[PDB]
């Protein structure tokens, strides 16, 4: 399959690069997406400020409305008072008395008439008490009718004080005193004249002996009872007049002591609530809305939500954003991984190191052991040993082999030489030189003839015995 | 191949997944880019809305300031009605209130009216009443008559009757004066009551602002709370509040000491250092594998060289050269041939020496030409001699 | 001993140890085998590992509760954003504007309500922020009948948003589901959680397997140089003791022996040769030979003169 | 040896409680190994303690936050978010379940999309690295087996070689002895070769006085005679 296999391995390497190229394109888009996150938290804070401030505004408007109402109440007192003051400043012409004329009119004002009526009703009530005092006793039963005239008196009285200004009333009363006094002055003048004379010129103006005498005694008694009534009435007015003077000083002290310190205190309190909206709104525009958002992690303790360690990376606008992004790259953790994995990951990092450390220690030992064993196991060095093998090899071809071929050759020559030596034995035994004589005779016999004689001679010797060799 | 074919299939399905996720990813990217733009527009829109509510609040502040001022103005205007004179710049004005007015004048008039009644009671009634009937502070007070002071009797009665009428007149006059006082004294009481109401009113109004102020001061401190306010810069010091940064720093540096030298900058530094440490340890193990790879490549190179040198093609551990081993067997064989040749020669040689020892006639045979060349007589003798021992030929 | 080594090396990766260590301290190996169950494969002690696994499950549990509310919360944020963008393009129905207005206002109103509502119990004696309360905020929320209409509507919008959010999830993990029938897609959503869990667990197992194979490769690498050194040691023994010492001596003695043997046999032959010449060629015979030789030479001379002439 | 020894006895006491220690043999090596083990174990015991206490805090912050989104929702949405159909709930649980598995720091798509991408990319990378690492293991397994096959092949071949060398040496002892003798035999022969030569040359020994030359002289004499006549 080798060629198809090579083609497929190429296709895999080619595919792996392409997956990588796609993966790099995905990574680049992911990085832009992480950077492109929703925080609309800035905008939402601003929406929150608008709503908080709308609600705030309504609450302050409610406060304003309370103050408007307070201002109206003070404005009503001030209006009543400005009109009473204005009315008091006028001239009041009263009904004339010269007692010289009774053909004189000025009209009586209402203040005068209304004051004449309430004083007249009370005069009548005082007169019923008086009339009783001469007929000596308060009888029962007129006491209830009396309460009721007192209530009417109060009512005409409450009306006189509210409708008319105090200076006008006072003045009407002043005049009332004068008129009543004038009635006194007419009685004074007519009667004064008589006093240089006789007291019997007083019988011009309002005008058995034992029986007359009694009538004079009873008449003295009558004068005593009227004199006494005058004494209680004079002493009663003297207390009343005094009591008016005390009531004025007491009232004046109260006006001075009680009402006058108030404005400074109102000025103090008023300055404080001047610009409340502006002090508050100024601090609020500086404020941070998630810091106002409180969470309790004990059931008790409110801590600002932003100050939790879990929220630092959710928020891009947090100041710890930079610190905790940096913690993520340093501990080598993805841009989406839960905050809780940083600490477990650091323990894993410490573990990971101890693992690399041990493999390095183990490997260094494996390398060292092999190097010490290579040195012990070499006597001499492998490079020396390889040269020595090669020297010994080159030497067998050069010395040992050629010497052998020389010796093989030498044995073949000796072997051949041995055959020649047999030829030498054969000539020695047979001696063929004997046949080399052509016809040479000595003693007129050839060597052949001598030999034949010899052979024949040995054979005759052998024959005669019955031997042979 | 089956495994490669599945891998090509697998990588291809992955390829197909990444094309599809990527196209969606282009969609999501463009879309988030659109959101990023919209959110910047939302912060601007929201800033505008906010500025309007603050404008509404600028009017409300002005209004409030105005009402506060009215209250100051209102109270300022109110107190002037409660003035006794120290003008004479104005003699146009008079006070309202009865107690604020000069009662000296009315009281003096009442004091003259009493004086007019006193002068009257004194002048027409008997001399004898001089004891005190004169008056003045407020004019004051009548003591009783001597009354006693046929024709004589009738006269006495006439005088008495004149005193009876004159006393009735005094009595009505005092009673009119009493009514006048009674109105007036009640007039101070109705006024005090109005005065009391002002006192009460100002206290309620003042109390409302006082409470409002207290609530205000609580608020003014509260919003100015620095922890509630927007943040400072990052620190360079590990914040005390955060227990997490301290555990993390501890875990990494191997602190369990209380330092004071817990810095963010330090924290990051030791974290990066550890990551660096892991990369170094990995790099060193890689260097150690390469050293190990050199050591093995050397032993293997050694091993092929040594095996190839001892072995002739890979067959067997041969020592000897084939050529030399073959020669040694071949030479030995030549030597064994060579012994035989030797043995042959000596065997023939031995036999022939044994013959010359056994027959003398045969030694002599081989000697005949020696005798031929040297002594013809000796040849004749010896040959003659063998014939002589055992008869020869003759012819005659 | 091989078992103990594998058991300790697989469970605790932080020890370089070999079999020789165990051999020399027979009892120590028993000690090592016992310490592994009291540790774990993590290096942490057994108690600590149990506690860690117990806190993780409990944390995951609370984390699931936060996450159910969190999905819903996020779906609303996404919804309000969606409808608001659509409001700006002028591509929003009137009903959606009402839905949007009611729903936005409700979230701002709850968000500002949550700022006030204190996990403590304020005193009377404390101001809340800006002097307000929840009721001041509900006053600015639109009339209850619109609120009720949005809420009735929200369950259906929420279900569409969930369906969509789950489909999206499905679309990225498994792009294959977008080309499926409606029945098949309903099945595939049901498998979405399980399938992603299987891929993660597989990645973790794949990591465990890498570490296991990493140990094996390193252990095989320990034995392998040691075998290469023995094979060399044997070759070195062959080379040294046999080829260079013994064989050179062997080769020397054989070559010399074979020469000595050849020369000796030759000389022996030569002596027996000389014995033969002495017996054949005595001075007497030689004198006689000289005479025969002269007789043939003299004859040869007579014929030569006659041939020449 | 004594500071290390104390830490190790205590650490070991830490492991077994108030129980006996298992006997072992004392030497340097065993302590050094025990010391690395004790070190790993202590470092991790600290680490796991620190991690557990954070996880307890995180659960409480998360719970606190959970209560906060739940409250936010009750107030904002009313009760209607809790009403869903069965299929609504299933879709929800899956969303939540995908989020818990990929350990997202919220439910946003911006986080979710990188998580799927990273999980797939890593899973394929670890798997491919694991395949390549199996093939290499297997290759190294053949190399080790092959190497071992050579060691035994070498034992056998060395052993046959040793037998050959032992045979050759034994023969070399006989040959070495036979050679010394052969040199001696040669020296003896040589003196006898000169003594004989001296008589033989003095005896007038020469080549034309031999049988072979003399027969050669005789055949030439007959042949020459024929020419001479012709």
């Amino acid at each position: 399959q080798q060629q198809r296999r090579k083609q497929l391995c190429k296709e895999i390497l080619e595919l792996r690069a392409e997956l990588h190229h796609l993966q790099e394109q995905i990574q680049t888009a992911e990085r832009e997406i992480v950077g492109q996150d929703l925080n609309c938290e800035r905008a939402q804070d601003l929406c929150r400020r608008s709503l908080l401030l709308r609600a705030f505004n309504k609450k302050r408007e409610e406060e304003c409305e309370a103050l408007c109402q307070s201002n109206k109440k003070i404005q009503y007192r001030c209006e009543q008072l400005q009109e009473i003051r204005r009315a008091s400043q006028r001239e009041v012409m009263f009904s004339a008395v010269d007692p010289d004329l009774s053909s004189s009119t000025f009209l009586e004002p209402e203040v005068l008439r209304d004051v004449r009526e309430v004083c007249k009703l009370r005069f009548k009530f005082l007169r019923s008490l008086h009339d009783d005092s001469i007929s000596s006793s308060v009888h029962p039963g007129k006491e209830d009718l009396r309460s009721l005239s007192h209530q009417q008196w109060m009512s005409m009285a409450e009306k006189v004080w509210n409708t008319h200004t105090p200076n006008h009333i006072l003045a009407a009363l002043e005049r009332l005193t004068l008129n009543s006094t004038q009635e006194l002055k007419k009685l004074q003048f007519s009667q004064a004249a008589d006093l240089s004379k006789g007291p019997s010129c007083q019988l011009k103006e309002f005008s058995l002996l034992q029986q007359q005498q009694q009538n004079i005694q009873e008449a003295c008694l009558l004068l005593d009872k009227k004199q006494k009534h005058i004494q209680i009435l004079i002493k009663g007015n003297s207390s009343s007049k005094s009591q008016i003077r005390r009531s004025s000083v007491e009232a004046q002290k109260y006006v001075q002591d009680k009402l006058l310190p108030w404005p400074q205190e109102i000025i103090q309190e008023s300055q404080r609530l001047q610009d409340s909206i502006q002090k508050e709104v100024k601090h609020f525009s500086a404020i941070c809305l998630p810091a106002l958002l409180k969470v309790s992690t004990d059931g008790f303790n409110l801590l600002p939500s932003r100050e939790l360690s879990i929220n630092r990376m959710s928020n891009t606008h947090a100041p710890y954003y930079g610190i905790f992004k940096g913690i993520y790259e340093s501990v080598r953790l993805p841009l989406y991984k839960a905050p809780e994995s940083v600490l477990s990951h650091v323990a894993d990092m410490k573990k990971q190191l101890f693992f690399l450390r041990s493999q390095l220690s183990s490997r260094s030992e494996a390398i060292s052991k092999t190097q010490r064993a290579l040195q012990k196991n070499t006597n001499p060095d492998t490079d020396a040993l390889l040269k020595s093998l090669s020297d010994h090899y080159s030497l067998e071809l050069d010395e040992m082999v050629p010497k052998m071929q020389r010796l093989i050759q030498q044995c073949e020559k000796h072997q051949e030489y041995g055959k020649e030596v047999q030829a030498t034995v054969m000539d020695w035994w047979e001696q063929p030189v004997q046949l080399c004589l052509p016809s040479e005779e000595r003693g007129g016999l050839t060597l052949r003839q001598w030999r034949e004689r010899w052979t024949v001679a040995v054979t005759a010797l052998q024959r005669a015995t019955g031997s042979r060799s | 191949i089956e495994k490669l074919e599945e891998e090509v299939k697998a990588l291809q399905k992955q390829k197909n997944l990444h094309i599809r996720r990527r196209n969606k990813l282009q969609m999501v990217e463009s879309g988030n880019r659109q959101m990023c733009l919209k959110s910047k527009d939302k912060e601007e829109e929201t800033g505008r809305a906010f500025q309007e509510v603050l404008h509404l609040l600028r009017v409300t502040n002005k209004k409030l300031n105005h009402e506060l001022q009215s209250i100051v103005n209102g109270v300022q205007t109110l107190m002037s009605f409660f003035s006794t004179p120290e003008t004479a710049c104005e003699l146009s004005s008079q006070p309202i209130f009865l107690s604020q007015l000069l009662l000296d004048k009315y009281l003096s008039l009442e004091e003259q009216s009493t004086a007019a009644l006193t002068s009257f009671t004194k002048e027409h009634f008997f001399e004898g009443m001089s004891k005190f009937v004169e008056g003045s502070d407020e004019n004051f007070q009548l003591v009783q008559l001597n009354v006693n002071s046929k024709g004589d009797y009738d006269l006495q009665m006439a005088h008495q009757t004149s005193c009876s009428s004159r006393q009735d007149l005094v009595c009505d006059h005092l009673m009119k004066q009493k009514a006048s006082f009674e109105l007036l004294q009640l007039g101070y009481e109705l006024e005090l009551r109005k005065h009391r109401d002002v006192y009460r009113e100002l206290g309620s109004i003042v109390q409302e602002l006082k409470e409002s102020g207290d609530k205000l001061e609580e608020r003014l401190t509260m919003l100015s709370d620095v922890n509630l306010l927007s943040a400072s810069k990052p620190r360079s010091n590990i914040d005390s509040k955060d227990l997490t940064s301290h555990r993390l720093y501890q875990l990494l540096d191997g602190d369990n000491t209380q330092k004071l030298f817990r810095t963010y900058d330090g924290l990051e530094s030791v974290a990066q250092k550890l990551s660096q440490d892991i990369a170094s340890m990995r790099d060193q193990l890689e260097v150690s594998e390469q050293e190990h790879s050199l050591l093995l490549s050397k032993l293997d190179s050694h091993l092929k060289e040594l095996r190839d040198f001892m072995y002739p093609e890979g067959n067997t551990l041969m020592l000897t050269t084939p050529e030399l081993s073959g020669e040694f067997h071949q030479l030995g064989s030549q030597l064994e041939k060579l012994n035989h040749i030797t043995v042959e020669i000596l065997g023939d040689l031995q036999l022939k020496r044994k013959m010359l020892e056994s027959n003398k006639l045969q030694q002599i045979e081989k000697q005949l030409y020696v005798y031929f060349f040297q002594n013809e007589e000796q040849l004749k003798s010896i040959v003659g001699k063998l014939e002589a021992q055992t008869g020869g030929g003759s012819s005659a | 001993m091989a078992q103990t080594l594998q058991y300790v090396s697989s469970r605790l990766s932080m020890l370089q140890i070999d079999e020789e260590d165990l051999e020399r301290n027979a009892q120590f190996g028993k000690v090592l085998i016992e310490l592994c169950p009291l540790l774990g494969p993590n290096g942490g002690s057994a108690n600590l590992n149990r506690e860690l696994e117990e806190t993780r499950r409990e944390l995951l549990l609370q984390r699931k509760m936060w996450m159910r509310s969190e999905v819903i919360y996020q779906l609303v944020q996404e919804m309000l954003l969606d409808l608001q963008v659509r409001k700006l393009e002028g591509s929003l129905t009137e009903e959606e504007r009402k839905f949007q207005d009611g729903l936005q206002q409700c979230m701002l109103v709850s968000e500002c309500s949550r700022l006030l509502t204190a996990d403590s119990v304020p005193p009377s004696d404390s101001t809340s922020i800006l002097g307000l309360d929840k009721q001041d905020l509900l006053d600015l929320l639109p009339p209850n009948m619109l609120v009720l209409w949005v809420r009735d509507r929200l369950q259906k919008q929420l279900e569409e948003a969930l369906k969509k959010k789950c489909f999206t999830f499905l679309s990225f993990h498994q792009p294959e589901t977008d080309e499926e029938g409606d029945v098949l897609r309903a099945a595939k959503v049901l498998r979405l959680a399980s399938t992603l869990e299987d891929e993660k667990r597989r990645l973790q197992n794949e990591q465990e397997k890498h570490q296991e194979m990493r140990a094996l490769l390193e252990k095989q690498q320990e034995i392998y140089p040691h075998v290469l050194l023995r094979c060399l040691s044997l070759l070195r023994q062959a080379a040294s003791e046999l080829r260079l010492r013994a064989q050179s001596d062997i080769d020397r003695i054989n070559a010399e022996y074979l020469e000595a043997k050849s020369n000796a046999l030759f000389l022996k032959l030569r002596m027996e040769e000389l014995q033969v010449l002495t017996d054949c060629y005595t001075p007497e015979k030689v004198l006689v030979h000289r005479q025969i030789r002269d007789t043939l030479e003299a004859g040869v001379k007579k014929e030569k003169q006659e041939l020449s002439t | 040896m004594d500071e290390k020894s104390t830490k190790i006895i205590m650490w070991l006491k830490k492991m077994f409680g108030d129980k006996p220690l298992p006997p072992y043999e004392v030497n340097t090596r065993t302590m050094e190994i025990l010391y690395q083990l004790a070190e790993w174990n202590e470092a991790r015991d600290k680490d796991l303690s620190l991690v557990t206490e954070d996880l307890k805090l995180k659960s409480a912050e998360v719970k606190a936050e959970a209560k906060y989104l739940q409250d936010l929702l009750t107030e904002g949405l009313g009760p209607s978010y809790t009403n869903l159909s069965r299929m609504g709930n299933n879709y929800l649980n899956q969303i939540v379940d995908s989020c818990l598995a990929l350990e997202l720091k919220n439910s946003s798509l911006s986080s979710y999309i990188p998580a799927v991408n990273d999980l797939s990319s890593e899973l394929v990378a670890i798997e491919l690295n694991n395949q390549e690492m199996e093939a290499e293991l297997t290759s190294l397994r053949k190399k080790l087996t092959e190497a071992l096959v050579l060691e035994k092949s070498l034992e056998r071949d060395l052993k046959k070689a040793e037998e050959q060398c032992n045979f050759e040496k034994a023969k070399v002892e006989i040959r070495s002895q036979n050679m010394k003798k052969l040199k001696d035999k040669s020296e003896e022969y040589k003196y006898k070769i000169h003594a004989a030569k001296d008589q033989l040359s003095s005896a007038g020994m020469e080549e034309p006085l031999t049988h072979r030359s003399l027969v050669s002289l005789s055949e030439t004499l007959t042949e020459l005679k024929a020419q001479s006549m012709a």
